[PDB]
Parts: structure tokens; C-alpha cells; sequence
């Protein structure tokens, strides 16, 4: 009941940048391995343990803020079930840690050597520690997403990863058929250490803050062409079927003739003295046509694109000719040009465009056929492991590949406007890559309320490092964290991307900034009034007023807000120390303004929008949602009914709902293997019961019932019984025989759906559980359902209903009981554990998903160091200095 | 009814015998994960005469098996720790504690 | 001096008025009708933190008293006894907090030297 306190050291995490994934499609291998060799660790640095797991995370969900969070804090390898984790003795993953044997076993100590494993095929990943298989396997996880390597540590290790190759070396062979972790490091970036999702980074004047990151999705290394397929051929395309083709028959042949691939009448392609400018006669008959349908396949890519050709001024070949250069002089049957010739031609930029998709058209379906005979991506070219470093879709592709593909076809489109067929660009249609977290775009860091200004004149700096979609003004204190800065009346801010103010909206106002600039923001809370500088300069609007703000009320208060959106990095200067500040004296200082950290002497204290769903308490004053706590008559039990105020309105808002109530019900430590009621029977009972009616009106098909355990973190607008979070831990004996296969989640549920012609009653899912077998149950309309579902000991679960609004009578929980089974205040209250009256108290109320809520930026952050030890050493990981919190835990919901 | 896990082995040589002092720093957890003790925090080793019946019994026959230096995890049954009475406001009644147990020097 | 003549005189206002309304003068896309958007007090309005630079903030006491003096529009020559006369205004920077910042950045000024 009291909220519990201790010392907890803060924990950090460290990836490569290497992410490896499955699809249908995909051009990824699926079998990889990487090593840790852990060099010093101090077991005790602090009073706590020292912290160090390794193993694998996924790319959607894994993100350990620094400080609070689940349980106890110190969220590293396996404290969700998104990573994967291994610690010598345990395998860690939904916070829970379970005993693995292997040969020898004990804490990662120094000079060890974790070998991991993923085969995404099964879904599994298997550890060694020194070559000893480690008895335990994760299996049947969830797929989606991209999974990377990842050790865990607080203070006080060194580790060191081996990717092999150049990056390690292993010190063990990896088992058969598996591939060296440095092998998915993608044409474009260098294989380099980093933390996990971040919001903050040093930097060279002081902390740069950083908005969110754009990883790759697991669908972004699948190619997806256009259907070249059914596209009947136009006349106007066959009347131009072959100069387009004559001109790519051997054009990829006149870069090296007169070089030491220069053609011979003995050879032929292929034979290090290509060329062979002759005609496509003398070549293969097969692959002559096939160049000629190509060029035609390439034409009904643009048919399939949007592309259309016509006819107008004089005809090119007339004013075109052939020239026999002195190069590419040969002796086999005259000297030509090895493709055909064109003279002075050019292309609008609709033709640069076009001509780039119309390359992405070409590898995409390339990479697409390489696949389906087997292929795969590696950095490292395996022919006859049919490997290859170009099976990537075209985005991913290296810009050197990139322009290769892009000179062959802008040749054949060159050669087409020649001939004066117009280039038809195709409509154009605005496209969001990820459109359903739109949460996970903008991070606002604010100051503390602590420091809210309601007087004098104020001054404090943004660096905009890069040109972006970045925030910067004043922001009253009650600001909420999931509405962009200055759309509602909560901030005066300004958008440096193209220049605007935002207050209840936009204006354009001022210049865009480029990086480096510096925003200087200062209020006068005198005049009331919001100016905002850039460089040093006034901005100001077009009327000519140099305040980008007027009358505006003191009110509760003002404080410094930033606002970072995907990708963006910013500094903002509070200017605790006036030398850092750069423009102040410029323009701010001789005006009265001061800076708005002075003389506060420890660093003004920050806090930012953190993107972590959290369940918090239904609003009393929402707009949309009501919660009704009815009591309960003789025939209802008490219920808290859930209805959509404004259904059939213009601003309905209709939208997955995740709802939970407060308490949980905590299963016996201990398990027991190893109408009127009769007294006796529900006085000794443990089965406990709650039910859901969804009204009529509600559809069946759009409702989940069932239980959460206090790690539901998953805001997901598309909600389906297959994006539930599972695994399943299997442990077994030296030959692998099967000992245990404990199964993990997160969410224990039912669709309304597999219960349900016409829908005018009713339906009423009761839900069971036996808090001493550790079984759920669930009952469809009175009859039994066939999911049970089997939990661990001690495990919490709070009752909750996913549900996306159909009517404006929606749910309504049910506090009840059945015959010989206790009702679920019972459960949750420990004085009622014999009472079976069915009672609601006001601790027990609906609890919503908050896609967004505050949370402290910590004083200091751990300071990590990395750095490419050698060739055989490999990337080394070194953390040393302490760092400790002081955390609180709320013991029902079982987070920190 | 203590149930020793090595997390980290010692000397597996000297083990304590009778009256020899142990200095043992540790941490203590209810069964169900909560913290009551940790003598790092008060910072300073525990030392205890194995024999003389100041520990509970179950950390007696725990601390016995351990080696000098060897770092483990012993789970006394309320048996054979505190029991039926507890330790009122540290320890509920019918208790499993759980010792992070570190055997430091011997005397 | 010119804005002194300027706020010294009444006719020369009026004046003002007309030249810009017989001229047609924009006097926004010159600066980027009123006596605000006047080119004189918008020339001084820009001018005026290059002369508030040179008085330190020490002096900015000084000021604040020599705001009565031209209140009661005392003559312009004596004000300098005004000030001779009144000379302990200064104040101190340990003293003063606000100052023991301000008057850091103002000894800073490498244009600004004390001697």
C-alpha cells in the first residue's frame, strides 16, 4: 500500500547497427551469430549487483529509457518481451528470469565468451557461454519488426563484440549454416556501436537533444515492383520496338572498347574482351530478342508507371547519324558504335525522375527473381552460397550501384526523347511510409513547472543543428505531451522548417533556419510580448511588427519547450553560463532581457514527452469517453459502464480503446498440484470471476476480453490477437530433451468474434480464474469457450477490454460472481478475500492507454565508451563510473 | 530446507568449520522479490561464530556448504528461517527468504 | 542630437507629417501614418544599443537619476554638475546580483577597455 523506495543503478544497453529480420520475400538471410568476450567486470561497484546480460532485441519496441521503468528499474536484455536476454545463469525476457544450465555454470565473468544465435526460421535464438551449450531456447516468438544484437550492463564492465570477419573473430566456430553477424551491415552504412533509441547525446558546446529515429521496418527489404505483366502492347510502342532496343544491345560494350577489353574475332561477350560492336545478329539469337523484348519490357514499365509517348517535331533519325570514332575502331566487320548513335539530345527533369523509379523498377524486380531461386543479401559475396551484396531493394541500394543502373536507362530514355516521344510523367499521389504512430514523430522537452516565469524579461537559445522539423518557444505549464507545439492554446512557438508561428495554429513568419543557426527566444512579461531572433536578427512578419506575439496573459505561467521531430538533433542553451550564450549580446541583452537559467547553480531540470503508453485513469472531463458507476441491484451486479458521448457527432472520435481496471489479482505463490452457494465450497474456493457485457449495437467482432499483466505497453491501432507479445522459453537436458516450455505474454484474451444471424442481444464473456492452478478460463455466453490460457506463479493480471467504439453504448464491466465462484473484490482486496458480496470500491475504476506522458530527464547520464579494438579484437564496450537513483515503485502496478 | 545455487564459485577447498568467524556480506529478498536487507548498503561485512545459533538455522547450514570467496543464493523454507512468527514488520509470517550470499574471509 | 531637436521642437512635427504625406513615403519596406513609423525615432530605436553599450551597467543607477533631472527639464549644461555633484551612484557589483553578471559580460568587451 505505502510506495516502496531504494538505490537502484541506472542500466544501459549497446547495439551494432546491424539489423536482421523475416518476411515473405524478404532478401535476408535468416541464420546469424555474434559473440561477446567480456574482458573486466567489478561484480559489486555499488551496493547493487553489477548489471550485464546479452542477447537479442527487436526494433519495435525495445527501448530502455534511462532510470524508471518496469519492476524495479534497471530495464536492460530481457525486461520486456521485445529483447532476449542471457546472463550465465538466467534467460531473461518479460522481466522474468529462469535457470539455464550449462557446463559450469556462473555469472558472466571476465575472459567469457557468449555465443548467440537467431534462426528466424523456427523462431529461436541459442546461447553457448565458453563453447558449452547453454540448455535453453527462446522459441515461438513474434516476428514483426527487425531484430538486432544487444548487451545490457550498467557501470563497471568491458565487453567486447565479435561480428567476425574484420570485426572479430570468434573464437569458436559458428555452428553450420549460420552467418557472421558483419555480413547485414547494409550498402550504405558502416557497421559502428550505438545506443538504443536516445533523446539526448554530448555534444561539443553541451547536450544536444535528438528527436526520435527512423529505423527500418522488416518490409523495407522487401522488393515490391510494379506488375509488368498485363500490359498489352501499344502500337506506338512496337512502331519504336526496335531503336530502343538496337541502342542497349551493346552500349553497356562502348565504355571498353579500345581498352584491354577490346573485342576479338576469335571470342565473343563474356570473355574479357566484350564489346563486339558488330550487330546482335552475330550474338545468340535467344538473348538478342530477349535484349529486344527487354527494351520493350522496359517501355511497358513505363506504360505500367504512367508513362505515354507522342509525336511532334522532325523526325530524329533524318537529323541523326552514326559516327566511326577513332575509338572503338575494330576489325571484325567494320567499326561502329556498339550501341547506336545519338547526337546532341537532352531530358527535362520529369525524365530524372521517371528514369530513377523506372532503375528501381529494374532491381527491384531482379532482386525479387534472385530471391525466389534462393538468394540472399551479405556483405561479402558467396556465389556459390548464393549470396549476394546488391539483393537489396533499390532505397537501400549504394549510391555507386545506384547511378550504375541509373546511366543504362537514361541512355535508353535519352535515345527515346530523341526521337521526340514525349516522357509522360504519371500523376502524382502524397504518400505516408508510416501513418498509425503518429505519436512516435515528436519529442517535446520542456522545462520543470518548478521554473515557470510569471514576470520580468526572459532569454534563452536553440541551436538548430539540423535544418528540420523543429520547435522552439514558450509553453504555459499544464502543456500536454501528445499535441503538437502550438496547436492547441498551450504554447507560443516557432517552426523553423519553413518559417511559421504556431499558437492555435500557423502564420507565416520569418526565415526558414539552415544548420548552425541559432534561435534566440525572449520573452517581456512587462509589454507581454514574444520576440524570437535568428542569428542575432528580429525576425518579423510581414506586417512589419517585430513581435511575433502580442498581448498575451501571464496566466499561470511560461516555460522554455522544444520540440524535435524524426531525425532532428538541437541544442538548447538556457544559459546557466552567459559566455555560452552567442547572440545574447547582439540582440537581447542592452533590451533588459536576461537569460532564463541565471544562477541556477545545478542546471535547469527538463523533462520530456515520453512515448511509452502508460494506463492512466479515465479523464472525468474527456470529450469523448464517460465512465458510469453503477451500483448494483438485485438482479445486476455492480457494473462501470462505458459510453462514446459524442457517437453520430461530427467530432467522433472512433478509435481502438484500450481500457483496463485499477487492481490487479496476484496468483498464490505456490501452486496446489505439487443460485445459492454452498458455504463451504466458495468459502474454500479460488476461482474468481468477472465478466464484459457488449451492448447491443457494439459489435462482437470488435471487442477483446480477458487480462493484461502490468507490462501492456502496446498502443496499437489495429489491434488482432496475433500482435499479442509471446515466446516460449523450452528448457531441456544435455541431449535436448524437452524439460520444461513455459509460455509468455502479455496479453490474455478473447475475441468477441469466435463467440458470434442478427445482432440485437447482447453478449456477456465471463472470464475465470483459479488463482491456485495458475488457469483462465473463458465463458462465451454461458457456454464454455476452448482458450485456456496457463500462468506461472505469482503473476499479476488486470482485467481489460480492448474495444474500438460501434455505438455509443459500448461495454460494461460486471462485478459478479457465479455460483461457488468469488466475485473479483475478493481477489483484489485483501480484507474481502471471504466476503462474497459483489462490491466496487473507489479504488476499482477504468484506466485508459496514454499513448504519451511526461517524464524526467535525468541529471546524469552514464558514460559509455566505444571503440574498434583492432581486427581480431573487435568493437569494445566500456562503462566505469557509477550512477545511482533513488527510485519509487508503485507496488500494483509493478513499475519504478 | 536451504536450497544453495552457485552464482559465482570460490575455493571449494576451505569451507568453515566450528567456530571460525565468517564475514559474509549479503542481500535478502522475500520470495516474491521484495528487499528487506542488504548489509552493502549499511556497508560494512556481517560476521557471525558458526555455532553459536545467532543466524538463523538456515543461514547456518547455508554459510557451511559455501567455500572462502564463493558468491551463491540460498532459499530458507520458513522451516528453517524465521517461521509461523516472523520478524513483525520486516518479514510476514510463513516466509521464504531468499540470500544473495557472498562469503568474504573466514575469521 | 537630432532626436533631441527632433522631441525639442513642435512645427518640425508637423512637418514631418507633411513631407510624408505630400511624398507618399512607405516607411515600412524602407525600415524591413504615424510619428511611430517616424525614420527618426526607428533610426534611433536601432542606434540606441550601440550607445547603451559604452554605459556599463554600473551606470545604469546614474541613469535612473538623471531621468528626474531632465523631468523637470533642467538645463543641459548643468546636468553634467548634476552628475559631478552627484557622483556616489555607483553601486557594487558584489553588492548587486543582477550586476555580478552584467557587469562580467560588460568588462568583457575587448572594445571596452577600462582605463
Amino acid at each position: 500500500l505505502l510506495l516502496q523506495t531504494n538505490l537502484i543503478n541506472y542500466v544501459t544497453s549497446i547495439r551494432p547497427n546491424i539489423f536482421v529480420g523475416r518476411a515473405e520475400g524478404s532478401t535476408q538471410y535468416g541464420k546469424w551469430y555474434f559473440e561477446v568476450m567480456v574482458d573486466e567486470v567489478v561484480p559489486f561497484l555499488t551496493a547493487q549487483a553489477t548489471h550485464l546480460r546479452v542477447g537479442w532485441a527487436l526494433t519495435e519496441g525495445y527501448s530502455p529509457y534511462p532510470g524508471g521503468g518496469e519492476g524495479w528499474g534497471g530495464n536492460g536484455v530481457g525486461d520486456d518481451l521485445y529483447s532476449y536476454g542471457f546472463d550465465g545463469l538466467h534467460l531473461w525476457t518479460g522481466h522474468v528470469a529462469r535457470p539455464v544450465t550449462s557446463p559450469g555454470q556462473h555469472l558472466l565473468a571476465p575472459e567469457d565468451v557468449v555465443s548467440c544465435c537467431l534462426d528466424l526460421s523456427v523462431p529461436s535464438i541459442s546461447f553457448r557461454i565458453n563453447g558449452c551449450p547453454v540448455q535453453g531456447v527462446f522459441e515461438a516468438f513474434n516476428l514483426d519488426g527487425l531484430f538486432f544484437p544487444v548487451v545490457s550492463f550498467s557501470a563497471g564492465v568491458k565487453v567486447r563484440f565479435l561480428l567476425g570477419g574484420r570485426h572479430g573473430e570468434f573464437k569458436f566456430l559458428p555452428p553450420p549454416g549460420y552467418a557472421p553477424c558483419h555480413e547485414a551491415v547494409l550498402p550504405r552504412e558502416r557497421l559502428r556501436l550505438e545506443p538504443i533509441k536516445e533523446y539526448r547525446r554530448e555534444g561539443p558546446r553541451g547536450p544536444h537533444l535528438v528527436g526520435p529515429s527512423r529505423c527500418l521496418s522488416h518490409t523495407d527489404f522487401v522488393p515490391c515492383p510494379v506488375d509488368t505483366v498485363q500490359i498489352v502492347l501499344p502500337p506506338h510502342l512496337e512502331r519504336i520496338r526496335e531503336k530502343l532496343a538496337e541502342n542497349i544491345h551493346e552500349l553497356w560494350a562502348l565504355t571498353r572498347i579500345e581498352q584491354g577489353w577490346t573485342y576479338g574475332p576469335v571470342r565473343d561477350d563474356n570473355k574479357r574482351l566484350h564489346p563486339c560492336l558488330v550487330n546482335f545478329h552475330s550474338l545468340p539469337e535467344p538473348e538478342r530478342n530477349y535484349n529486344l523484348q527487354m527494351s520493350g519490357e522496359t517501355l511497358k514499365t513505363l506504360l505500367a508507371l504512367g508513362c505515354h509517348v507522342g509525336m511532334a517535331d522532325e523526325k530524329a533519325e533524318d537529323n541523326l547519324k552514326k559516327t566511326k570514332l577513332p575509338k572503338t575502331y575494330m576489325m571484325s566487320n567494320g567499326y561502329k558504335p556498339a550501341p547506336l548513335d545519338l547526337s546532341h539530345v537532352r531530358l527535362t527533369p520529369a525524365q530524372t525522375t521517371l528514369v530513377d523509379r523506372l532503375a528501381e523498377n529494374g532491381h527491384n524486380v531482379w532482386a525479387r527473381d534472385r530471391v525466389a531461386q534462393g538468394w540472399s543479401y551479405s556483405a561479402v559475396q558467396d556465389i556459390p552460397a548464393r549470396r549476394n551484396p546488391r539483393l537489396v531493394p533499390y532505397r537501400l541500394l549504394d549510391e555507386a550501384t545506384k547511378r550504375s543502373n541509373r546511366d543504362s536507362l537514361c541512355q535508353a530514355v535519352r535515345t527515346l526523347l530523341g526521337y521526340g516521344y514525349n516522357i509522360e510523367p504519371p500523376d502524382q499521389e502524397p504518400s505516408q511510409v508510416e501513418n498509425q504512430s503518429r505519436w512516435d514523430r515528436v519529442r517535446i522537452f520542456r522545462a520543470e513547472k518548478s521554473y515557470t516565469v510569471q514576470s520580468g524579461r526572459w532569454y534563452f537559445e536553440f541551436e538548430a543543428v539540423t535544418t528540420g522539423e523543429m520547435r522552439v518557444g514558450w509553453a504555459r505549464p499544464e502543456l500536454r505531451p501528445d499535441v503538437e507545439l502550438g496547436a492547441d492554446e498551450l504554447a507560443y512557438v516557432f517552426n523553423g522548417h519553413r518559417g511559421q508561428r504556431w499558437h492555435l495554429g500557423s502564420e507565416p513568419f520569418g526565415r526558414p533556419w539552415q544548420s548552425g543557426d541559432v534561435v534566440g527566444c525572449m520573452i517581456d512579461l512587462t509589454e507581454n510580448t514574444i520576440i524570437f531572433t535568428l542569428n542575432g536578427e528580429v525576425l518579423m512578419s510581414d506586417s512589419g511588427s517585430e513581435t511575433a506575439f502580442r498581448e498575451i496573459e501571464i496566466g499561470d505561467g511560461f516555460l522554455p519547450v522544444c520540440s524535435l521531430g524524426p531525425g532532428q538533433v538541437g541544442h538548447l542553451n538556457l544559459g546557466q553560463d552567459v559566455s555560452s550564450l552567442r547572440f545574447f549580446a547582439i540582440c537581447g541583452l542592452q533590451e533588459g532581457f536576461e537569460p532564463f537559467a541565471i544562477n541556477m547553480q545545478r542546471p535547469v531540470t527538463t523533462w520530456f514527452s515520453k512515448s511509452l503508453p502508460q494506463f492512466e485513469p479515465v479523464p472525468p472531463e474527456h470529450p469523448h469517453y464517460e465512465v458510469a458507476r453503477m451500483d448494483g441491484t438485485v438482479d445486476t451486479p455492480p457494473c462501470l459502464r462505458l459510453a462514446h458521448r459524442t457517437w453520430g457527432s461530427q467530432n467522433s472520435l472512433v478509435e481502438m480503446l484500450f481500457l483496463r481496471l485499477s487492481l490487479p489479482v496476484q496468483f498464490h505463490q505456490h501452486f496446489r498440484c505439487t443460485n445459492r452457494d454452498d458455504p463451504e465450497i466458495i468459502l474454500n474456493t479460488t476461482t474468481y470471476y468477472y465478466s464484459v457485457r457488449v451492448f447491443a449495437g457494439q459489435e462482437p467482432s470488435c471487442v477483446w476480453v480477458g487480462w493484461v499483466t502490468p507490462d501492456y505497453h502496446q498502443h496499437d491501432m489495429n489491434f488482432d490477437l496475433s500482435k499479442v507479445r509471446a515466446v516460449t522459453v523450452t528448457m531441456g537436458d544435455e541431449q535436448g530433451n524437452v524439460h520444461s516450455s513455459l509460455k509468455c505474454s502479455n496479453c490474455y484474451m478473447v475475441w468477441g468474434g469466435d463467440f458470434v444471424r442478427i445482432s440485437h442481444t447482447d453478449l456477456v464473456i465471463g472470464c475465470l480464474v483459479d488463482l491456485a492452478t495458475g488457469l483462465m478460463t473463458f465463458t462465451a455466453n454461458g457456454k464454455e469457450s476452448n482458450t485456456f490460457f496457463q500462468v506461472e506463479p505469482n503473476t499479476k493480471l488486470f482485467p481489460a477490454v480492448f474495444v474500438l467504439p460501434t455505438h455509443q453504448n459500448v461495454i460494461q464491466f460486471e462485478l459478479g460472481k457465479q455460483k461457488n465462484i468469488m466475485p473479483l473484490s475478493a481477489a483484489m482486496f485483501l480484507s474481502e478475500r471471504k466476503n462474497p458480496a459483489p462490491q466496487c470500491p473507489p479504488r476499482l475504476e477504468v484506466q485508459m492507454l496514454m499513448p504519451v506522458s511526461w517524464s524526467r530527464m535525468p541529471n546524469h547520464f552514464l558514460q559509455v565508451e566505444t571503440r574498434r579494438a583492432g581486427e581480431r579484437l573487435g568493437w569494445a564496450v566500456q562503462c566505469q563510473d557509477p550512477l545511482t537513483m533513488m527510485a519509487l515503485h508503485i507496488p500494483e502496478e509493478n513499475r519504478c | 530446507g536451504v536450497e544453495i545455487e552457485t552464482i559465482s564459485p570460490g575455493d571449494g577447498r576451505t569451507f568453515p568449520k566450528k567456530g571460525q568467524t565468517c564475514v559474509v556480506h549479503y542481500t535478502g529478498m522475500l520470495q516474491n522479490g521484495k528487499k528487506f536487507d542488504s548489509s552493502r548498503d549499511r556497508n560494512k561485512p556481517f560476521k557471525f561464530r558458526i555455532g553459536k545459533q545467532e543466524v538463523i538455522k538456515g543461514f547456518e547450514e547455508g554459510a557451511a556448504q559455501m567455500s572462502l570467496g564463493q558468491r551463491a543464493k540460498l532459499t530458507c523454507t520458513p522451516d528453517v528461517a524465521y517461521g509461523a512468527t516472523g520478524h513483525p514488520g520486516v518479514i510476514p509470517p510463513n516466509a521464504t527468504l531468499i540470500f544473495d550470499v557472498e562469503l568474504l574471509n573466514l575469521e | 542630437e537630432i532626436f533631441i531637436y527632433w522631441s525639442k521642437s513642435h512645427n518640425f512635427k508637423r512637418e514631418e507629417q507633411n513631407f510624408v504625406v505630400q511624398n507618399e513615403i512607405n516607411n515600412m519596406s524602407f525600415l524591413t501614418y504615424s510619428v511611430q513609423t517616424s525614420l527618426i525615432v526607428a533610426t534611433l530605436k536601432k542606434m540606441l544599443p550601440i550607445g547603451l553599450n559604452m554605459c556599463a551597467p554600473t551606470d545604469q543607477d546614474l541613469i535612473m537619476l538623471a531621468k528626474t533631472r531632465y523631468a523637470l527639464k533642467d538645463t543641459d549644461e548643468e546636468v553634467r554638475e548634476f552628475l559631478q555633484n552627484n557622483l556616489h551612484l555607483q553601486g557594487k557589483v558584489e553588492g548587486s546580483p543582477s550586476l555580478r553578471w552584467q557587469m562580467a559580460l560588460y568588462r568583457g568587451l575587448p572594445g571596452r577597455e577600462e582605463d
